[PDB]
């Protein structure tokens, strides 16, 4: 068959990238957060009642006979008829494990039936709302993929994504749903990702190290590892940059020589 | 090192510009502004008398502002600073008089007129005459009726901003003709352009109309059109003695006010419905011949960043801020183009990069000059954001670092090259490669024309090709989105600035923008936005003689 | 059959062709003729090649004193012509045996092409033609002279012009007889576009055929528009047959019986021909004399009455060899037809409001341009479903070179392509020919 | 002819009918499936008279929210259905063998007339066929209860909503699957301006018909456009064979590859069948082992990521259930097929650009809203020459119900009135059928 | 001109059944008073979210409001009455019954 190569170049920005692209890849475990305390900070519903329903089940209701429909399989919040909820993160420009052009690429090609998008200060999934907590517990929350301090989960307001630091090494959050308590040297939500606080804070655990947040970003920087270290990656860009120049004006072999 | 967007980072941060650790939460809120401040004050005094109680403005519901420090913005070139409130279209008057003085502007060519009324109407047309026609079109154009008393007329004082000019390429005819109400070519521009535009210009004469604001406030765009052809053929009719009820005054009529008009903006089809003389109908080419910063200035870095800020000032901030979304808008999405000198060093550093690789225009527009100048100038772009975390924390949105990147790569490409199109592939170039770089790209939008446009800048397709210079808001591509409208237009400058050209696309619109009674100076549009900013431009359209003073 | 009525078929000489031809036989439904030149116009497209080579050269490309300096281009395409013809040819060409033509007009300036039918058969309208031609002309001048990948766009500006920014071809040199479909005054008003100096031109000057053209263009509209549906059908086609085409040689009898005459002579020829035919009859007669008249014959008497109106046009523009009297004498024909009998004018006040709207085009400085430029798809001209038109052809074509706005001036590249044609140069006898080929199917 | 590159057919359910058949006997120009289809599109008007009859009841003319007291009918259209019927026939018959058929929906409720091609045959564009159906429908409601003179206004504005003042059919019971011409954002845009939900709602949501109606409707429109013209042609034909006609079965194939996949996994079933076919070869390996990739087939490179696009669509939106992940799915499997190989997108980036702004206008405040809604037409999904479209129709095609503007809500009388007819609902087995028709001839 | 030009009627029917069963959240009039209290601060051209944004002079927006009017009398008794306009209370009675129904 045809062994796939994700993305192209040789440093270690580039390898985390080709780790995240990777469905095969393992995550490195970081946290253990239980269900409960992720469903109470993303604040669609409290644990303990029933999943709401936005359409009645695939089973009761009846559709037309489609051949081409009917032979993929559907998620199990899709056959419930579940609501389509989300999950909202914001990344810190400086070296962040996961970041929003990355964590869209690395959703598309791992979760199944997800409306992954991306901005500068904020990357939003949408899901059915079991599937949503299920891959939000397993994935989102405690692996390589999120930092306490340079990543929270805002579904409003976002804004700290480009701005420096604190002196905690913590994301700027005008809302203030993330918290930082030096006698115990973790990080604690008090509000839910909406921002309507929570009856009692929930623990996320310690934050990343600098030295180990290095390492493991997504993110090219002066101050880290650059573009200019890594050439392939941008012969790659202006390979596909002129590619489409060339497409656009005349679609044919014969202009496509001059690649 | 030393960078041209130091100084502004130093005055509007406390903390050193490369550290990367500061504090929030401690600034008090929305009372750390002035500005907020002042809106509070007139809030509760304006719902307590006028409102009779009915809540307008309440900082206490909502997001809770000041959590950051709200940081003064500088103008780049000028030497002074203000808030950001001060920017907004709604809150800067010089911005409202930049859209008004465009929007009322129609040139009409009056030589088919001349040779009607010489040869079919069987009138002389000598230099007198056409003083005797300006006078007439003078006093007529705002409000006035000619000899007729009895007719209602608007009060002189309403439409103080309302003139008729006059330019032409007859150099004797100029010299023969009223320095009253002329715009003279040859003391507005240097010599070699003047002699460039005179030439593009021909042997014709044209009248530029400026319509009062006030006629722009009530009305739309298209009614600007109307108001001056009809009062062209009232003056025409008046000043010249002819018969206004025969064949050949229709003839004439035709000649005078639809043979040669020149608008500053086309009609809109769909679901943009709109009238002429509305900024989604103007050109890049037309709004690079507005600004006059060729006239004053020999450095293209400035004559294309001049043309960026109007831009920027116009697309951004009142074409797509109020005429296609409406609300707060996109100002500081269009500020950061023109508040401090980041776009100014990046674009410095492309002509330094380009005149030291490629000399100034040494190269025919290829494939490899593209990708290897837009590549080093978004690299170096990019990389500047790393070192200095003050330009990050001001440039805070992905849209208001990825437009100036690519807007300097692609005034780069047009220093280079002196073709637009290279110049907006550049621009694509650079996107694509800031997105690979920081893993990040503008709003959610925000590049449907840049993924897109690496293949339809160079197109030959019918609803994809156009020269950049005849593409603008209605371009299929750049319909939509914030933040490209601007910049397009400076890298259209930025192909004619590498050539010291007098102008982009229309003589005529160059040399209508000349006009010193204009209200706002095209000439340094950067400083006059500045003085809106500290309430001291003087704007017309006020209704101040026809309202109470209680 | 449905309608009863039958007609006798003159030519432009006012000879008889031949006698109780059915009114359906001259039907845009059922004449091959009028659906040949419908197609023939939604697939002929005009080509400048002169105004492309001088647009490329000056870089004159955008609109009305628009100048791009830097991208000018340096290509013969007078020269060279041929070539670029077949390659325009070759790629418009669908099969072999297809309708693809484009010919050399005025020794290579110039191009008439004609694309193929089979592109207008998936096209729900007629724009497919002129952007096909445009598509085939940039790649030929991209093939034929060497042009760089980067001069493309200004290839386009030269021969589109302003197309992504202006829905219209503005600066460009390609042209159509119909424009832009978004830029119709309402809906169905597409074959409502051709001026009257366009159908004076492709008739080369001649009288009665151009008022074919003009009627013929305009009644197809009004069943386009849907107008002639149902009980205005018969109207619409007992006009067309009355005003453009010579029924009965009711507008040649008008003429030749007012050669010396005035308007009021041919209100009064036309009363008496209504009297004799009976199409009308007596009313009442009141207590100050004046017997009232009523219509037998209500489409017939419209019909009649629009026969009148475009002989009176004729008479008075013939007597004053001057084109701007159409207005006054359809406006005081209606009227004095309307305060002598006591009957409703043609198309009931429809027409003398369009002549209204004509006096106030092109009589004042309000008014804009003159009668040549008079189309259907104008706010001042569509009121009337195609009876106010038809005379200004007659008026046009009277003319003795004292309009600024002649055929010659505005028109002479649309006579050069569409002349060619034989059922656009002489519509009269061949729209005639037509009917007669259909005479025994109904 | 021209083209020497055969493709195979096959069904919806995947079963192979014919191999070695030309590329062109798909063509929009050759398919005689097509032209039908495009024939009958411009001639079928959806007329709700249980809409009528109850406008007509509570005087609700006008459009949003209008109602004027005093203008009140009270008529039986539903129950005089059949004579209504038969008074339109008989108004827009032409001949008697004319294609006009006015057939009975629902009991009466609705009506699904066909005006004759003759009468479009003498037609500029396609707006004939509405208005000369309001006409019809007019003199039907006057005629059939005897209506008075000073109520046929108040008919007219029940029938057209407010037509003479806004050039649309808003407030009307009459409608089409083409909006009306001045809706138009660029010439040739007339087949361009079907919403998905319409088309959805045509083939009662079967998802490969719903991608080839679409497929056909876009790629005749880019014939329309002129952008399929001269060396355009082949990409869109191949598009148009491979995304929409499945081809060589590989849209069928992929989505059985992945019927537990991402997209992802579609990316790369899609790059392994690419290099298998012999399509894409290594150009080169990077100094970090990257296999930079190169199309030997430009146009059959766009064709199979066209193909696959459409079924990780397909995938995505079957695993959720949820037709609002169309902008994402086609945004991200461009956006990983271009960093995985070093290869142009589907349509060289101007697709991927469509769903970024797709992913704007469905997410945000600024305007757009459910991917129903939308539209080769519409400003935000024009971009993409035909390789955008038959996705979104796919991913509504899959919703279970998780969208307020459904093509339920949207598309009821246009769904019911064109899901009569077989071409229309299974354009798949029809399409088929007429390129075997024309397999021999080329 | 100025008060026709910038009137625009909207109806908040769909954006209830949108909140309602799309969102699941529920519509109450408390909740309608708080939405006519935040609309009446944003449509001047307040900020609501998005931090570091600026806003228009009030005193250049003093003529703004948002309104709402109900043809429901039970929704209409437990609204805010500086934002309602009441139809009860501005028409005769035979008029407002007609504009009601
Ligand atoms: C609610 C939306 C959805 C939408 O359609 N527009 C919003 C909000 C809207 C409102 C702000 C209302 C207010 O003041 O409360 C307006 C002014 C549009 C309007 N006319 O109402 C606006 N944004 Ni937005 N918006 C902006 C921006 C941005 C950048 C912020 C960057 C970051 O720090 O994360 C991001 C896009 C992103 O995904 O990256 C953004 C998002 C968003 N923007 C998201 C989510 C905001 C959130 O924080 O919860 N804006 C900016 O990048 C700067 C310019 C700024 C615009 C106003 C100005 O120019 O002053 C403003 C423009
Ligand atoms: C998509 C379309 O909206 P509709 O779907 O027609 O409501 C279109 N939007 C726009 O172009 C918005 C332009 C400015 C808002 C976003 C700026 S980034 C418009 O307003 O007509
Ligand atoms: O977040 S969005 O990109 O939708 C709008 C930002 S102004």
């Amino acid at each position: 068959a045809y062994t796939p190569q994700f993305y192209p170049g040789a440093t270690k920005v580039a390898e985390n990238r080709r780790n995240h692209l990777n469905p095969n890849y393992e995550l490195e475990k970081l946290r253990e957060i239980p269900d409960e305390d992720v469903v109470k900070i993303m604040g669609h519903r409290q644990p303990g009642e029933d999943y709401k329903t936005v359409h009645p089940p695939l089973e009761e209701m009846d559709f037309v006979e489609d051949y081409a429909r009917d032979l993929v399989e559907p998620l199990n919040g899709a056959k419930e008829g579940h609501r389509v909820r989300y999950i909202q993160f914001a990344d810190s420009m400086y070296f962040a494990p996961a970041q929003p052009y990355d964590r869209s690429r690395s959703y598309m090609s791992r979760l199944r039936g997800v409306d992954a998008g991306t901005l500068s200060g904020r990357q939003v999934v949408e899901c059915r709302e079991s599937d949503l907590e299920e891959f939000s517990k397993n994935i989102l929350m405690d692996t390589e993929l999120f930092d306490p301090a340079t990543s929270g989960m805002r579904g409003a307001t976002v804004h700290g994504h480009s701005l420096r630091l604190d002196e905690n090494g913590m994301m700027f959050d005008a809302l203030q749903r993330c918290v930082f308590d030096e006698k115990t040297g973790h990080v604690m939500y008090v509000k839910d990702q909406v921002g309507k606080p929570l009856d009692a804070p929930v623990d996320v655990g310690e934050p990343i190290p600098e030295a180990k947040l290095r390492e493991i970003t997504t993110i090219y920087r002066n101050d880290g590892v650059a573009m200019r270290a890594d050439p392939d990656v941008i012969e790659v860009v202006k390979r596909i940059h002129r590619a489409r120049t060339l497409g656009g004006y005349i679609p044919t072999n014969e202009t496509f020589k001059g690649l | 090192e030393k960078r041209l967007f130091l100084k502004a980072l130093k005055e509007k941060f406390e903390e050193d510009p490369k550290e990367k650790y500061t504090k929030f939460y401690t600034f008090g809120g929305w009372e750390q502004s002035a500005r907020k401040r002042e809106f509070v004050e007139a809030n509760e005094k304006i719902v307590s008398e006028k409102r009779q109680g009915i809540p307008l403005y309440n900082p206490d519901i909502g997001v809770p502002l000041g959590q950051r420090k709200l940081m003064p913005y500088k103008l780049s070139n000028t030497d002074d600073y203000c808030e950001g409130d001060d920017l907004h279209f709604l809150n800067n008057a010089a911005i409202q008089q930049l859209w008004d003085d465009i929007r009322r502007t129609v040139i009409v060519g009056m030589d088919t007129a001349h040779s009607v009324l010489e040869k079919r109407l069987g009138v002389e047309v000598t230099p007198e005459t056409i003083n005797e026609y300006m006078h007439t079109i003078n006093h007529s154009l705002p409000g006035g009726a000619v000899v007729q008393e009895h007719m209602v007329e608007v009060h002189p004082s309403l439409a103080w901003d309302c003139y008729a000019r006059i330019f032409t390429g007859d150099d004797e005819l100029a010299d023969e003709l009223d320095s009253r109400f002329l715009i003279d070519i040859n003391k507005l521009f240097p010599e070699e352009q003047a002699e460039t535009l005179k030439a593009a210009i021909g042997k014709k004469t044209y009248q530029v109309s400026r319509v009062p604001s006030l006629v722009g406030r009530v009305c739309d765009g298209g009614t600007i059109s109307r108001w001056s052809a009809m009062q062209i053929g009232m003056s025409f009719i008046t000043a010249y003695k002819l018969c206004a009820g025969e064949a050949a005054t229709a003839d004439f009529s035709y000649a005078s006010k639809h043979a040669d008009v020149i608008q500053m903006g086309n009609a809109l089809p769909g679901r943009r419905a709109r009238g002429p003389n509305e900024p989604g109908g103007i050109r890049f080419g037309i709004l690079s011949d507005v600004v006059q910063t060729t006239r004053v200035s020999e450095d293209p870095v400035e004559q294309s960043l001049e043309v960026v800020a109007t831009g920027a000032a116009l697309y951004d901030q009142i074409w797509l801020g109020a005429y296609m979304s409406g609300g707060i808008g996109f100002t500081q999405y269009a500020t950061a183009s023109y508040t401090d000198d980041i776009l100014d060093d990046f674009s410095y550093y492309a002509l330094d990069y380009v005149e030291k690789k490629y000399g100034r225009m040494g190269t025919k527009a290829t494939m490899d000059v593209v990708e290897d100048v837009a590549g080093e100038v978004t690299l170096y772009a990019l990389e500047q954001y790393d070192d200095y975390p003050a330009l990050l924390e001001d440039h805070f949105g992905g849209s208001q670092r990825a437009a100036v990147a690519a807007a300097a790569s692609g005034i780069g490409v047009c220093m280079a090259t002196g073709n637009s199109n290279a110049g907006v592939n550049g621009w694509y170039l650079s996107q694509i490669l800031h997105k690979e770089y920081h893993s990040r790209l503008g709003f959610y939008g925000y590049d449907l024309q840049d993924q897109c446009g690496a293949s339809n800048s160079l197109a030959i397709r019918n609803d994809e090709a156009a020269p950049l210079e005849l593409r603008g808001p209605n371009y299929p591509n750049y319909a939509m989105n914030v933040g490209h409208q601007g910049e397009y237009a400076g890298i259209a400058q930025a192909a004619h600035s590498a050539r010291g050209d007098a102008f982009a696309l229309n003589p005529l619109v160059k040399v209508a923008f000349a006009d010193p009674m204009l209200v706002f100076d095209f000439s340094k549009p950067r400083k006059e936005i500045a003085r809106g900013a500290l309430r001291e431009f003087e704007a017309a359209g006020e209704r101040d003689v026809i309202l109470p003073a209680k | 059959v449905k309608y009863e009525d039958k007609i006798s078929l003159y030519d432009a000489k006012g000879n008889l062709v031949a006698e109780n031809v059915p009114l359906e036989a001259i039907s845009p439904l059922y004449n091959p003729t009028i659906k040949s030149m419908v197609k023939n116009i939604k697939r002929t497209v005009a080509v400048n090649l002169a105004g492309i080579e001088g647009t490329l050269a000056a870089g004159k490309i955008g609109g009305k004193g628009c100048q791009v300096p830097g991208r000018t281009l340096d290509i013969s395409a007078v020269s060279n012509a041929q070539a670029i013809a077949d390659e325009v040819e070759k790629i418009l060409k669908v099969s072999e045996d297809d309708d693809t033509a484009v010919k050399i007009i005025n020794g290579g300036k110039q191009l008439a092409v004609q694309v193929p039918t089979a592109r207008l058969e998936v096209a729900a309208e007629y724009s497919v033609s002129m952007l096909s031609t445009a598509m085939a002309l940039k790649e030929a001048l991209i093939k034929t002279f060497n042009i760089d990948m980067f001069d493309g766009s200004t290839v386009h500006a030269a021969i589109v012009g302003n197309y992504p920014q202006v829905m219209d071809y503005a600066g460009g040199n390609i042209a159509s007889l119909l424009g832009a479909p978004s830029m119709m005054e309402g809906l169905g008003y597409a074959l409502r576009n051709i001026p009257v100096n366009h159908a004076v031109a492709t008739t080369k000057k001649n009288m009665m055929n151009a008022i074919a053209f003009s009627s013929v263009m305009e009644q197809t509209a009004t069943f386009e528009m849907g107008d002639a549906v149902g009980s205005f059908e018969r109207q619409h086609l007992l006009g067309l047959a009355y005003q453009g085409l010579n029924a009965d040689n009711l507008v040649i009898d008008f003429i030749k019986a007012n050669a010396k005459g005035t308007v009021g002579s041919v209100v009064e020829t036309v009363i008496d021909r209504a009297i004799a035919d009976g199409v009308i009859v007596v009313d009442k007669t009141m207590s100050s004399g004046f017997n009232m008249y009523k219509p037998a014959d209500v489409n017939k008497w419209n019909a009649y009455a629009a026969a009148g109106l475009v002989a009176a046009v004729a008479v008075s523009c013939g007597a004053a060899r001057a084109a701007q009297n159409v207005a006054s004498v359809i406006l005081y024909f209606n009227d004095i037809l309307e305060y002598e009998t006591g009957l409703p004018g043609v198309d009931y006040g429809r027409s003398m409001g369009t002549a209204v709207g004509f006096s106030f085009f092109s009589h004042s400085i309000y008014g804009g341009g003159g009668p040549g430029i008079f189309n259907g798809n104008h706010v001042v001209t569509r009121h009337s479903k195609g009876f106010a038109i038809p005379p200004v052809c007659a008026a046009m074509c009277a003319d003795a070179g004292t309009q600024m706005f002649s055929p010659e001036h505005t028109s002479g590249l649309v006579g050069s392509v569409y002349s060619a044609f034989d059922e656009f140069r002489e519509p009269m006898k061949y729209v005639i020919e037509g009917a007669l080929s259909i005479k025994d199917q109904f």
